[PDB]
DNA sequence: CCCCCCCGTGCGCGCTGAGGTGCGGTGTGAAATACA
């Protein structure tokens, strides 16, 4: 299972500051499906995470990941959007045969299309450093925070 | 390409005095590489009307401005 | 107790907003299928 619970969910807080319920909402349904989704990921190596947008960004229409830590635990944030639509279990599946942990560290959740913070979050994950952009942000977020005249 | 602001542009016309229709028109038409007005401006079907007033526009502020002033702060 | 004529057509370019209606992105479960 490890759909989203409370303990990645603190220090997911503890590094980045907003929530993973104000980024996406809710299914504890493992069959209802949807082809953006979202994730934060624990104990990884930021060699396969760097090669994590390497190996992802084949197949998704847009992919954002950002890094830590705080020498108390790593929380590699990711934002995944998919061609076509894959499960929880499918993209969990996917996803723990590419991180290299355990199902635990997996946030798996639908985005929020209405929602502030919900593009906030990675618009300003967008200018960080580490942070690994593909092509067109997904109408979500490239909704909420843009699609402004790009010269009036 | 945001609202053509048609204060904006009497306010760039009597700032460089230009009175004329056809100075008016074509000096501003060829500042559209920097004033995001001027290709708002460029953008509308109706510049021709909007060229008649404000020339008519600078005309009355310069009007004005000159006879405001007295004689002796004329000379 | 039933037919021998009335009757010559459609609108300021353009908006645009509250209004509500629906099949779905996503709402996401008790029932429901089959397992062992």
């Amino acid at each position: 299972g490890s759909r989203a619970t409370v303990f990645k969910l603190g220090l997911f807080k503890s590094l980045f500051l907003c929530s993973f319920h104000d980024i996406t909402r809710l299914f504890k349904n493992d069959k209802t499906t949807n082809q953006q989704w979202v994730l934060a990921v624990f104990g990884l190596a930021e060699v396969f995470f760097e090669a994590s947008f390497e190996l992802l960004k084949k197949q998704c229409s847009f992919l954002q990941m950002q890094k830590r830590s705080h020498e108390g635990g790593t929380c590699a944030v990711y934002l995944i959007c998919f061609n076509t639509a894959k499960s929880r279990e499918t993209v969990r599946n996917l996803m723990a045969n590419m991180l290299n942990v355990r199902e635990e560290c997996l946030m798996l959740q639908p985005p929020k299309i209405r929602g502030l913070s919900a593009a906030l979050f990675w618009f300003k994950s967008s200018l960080s450093p580490a942070t690994l952009k593909h092509g067109a942000l997904p109408e979500w977020i490239r909704a909420q925070t843009t699609l402004n005249a790009a010269a009036a | 390409t945001e609202k053509f602001d048609f204060g904006t542009m009497v306010q760039w016309a009597y700032d460089h005095k230009y009175a004329e229709e056809s100075k008016i028109a074509y000096e501003y038409a060829l500042a559209a590489g920097s004033d995001s007005n001027a290709r708002a401006f460029l953008a509308t079907n109706s510049q021709a009307k909007h060229v008649k007033d404000c020339a008519t526009m600078v005309r009355h502020y310069l009007r004005a401005e000159t006879q405001a002033l007295s004689m002796p702060a004329y000379i």
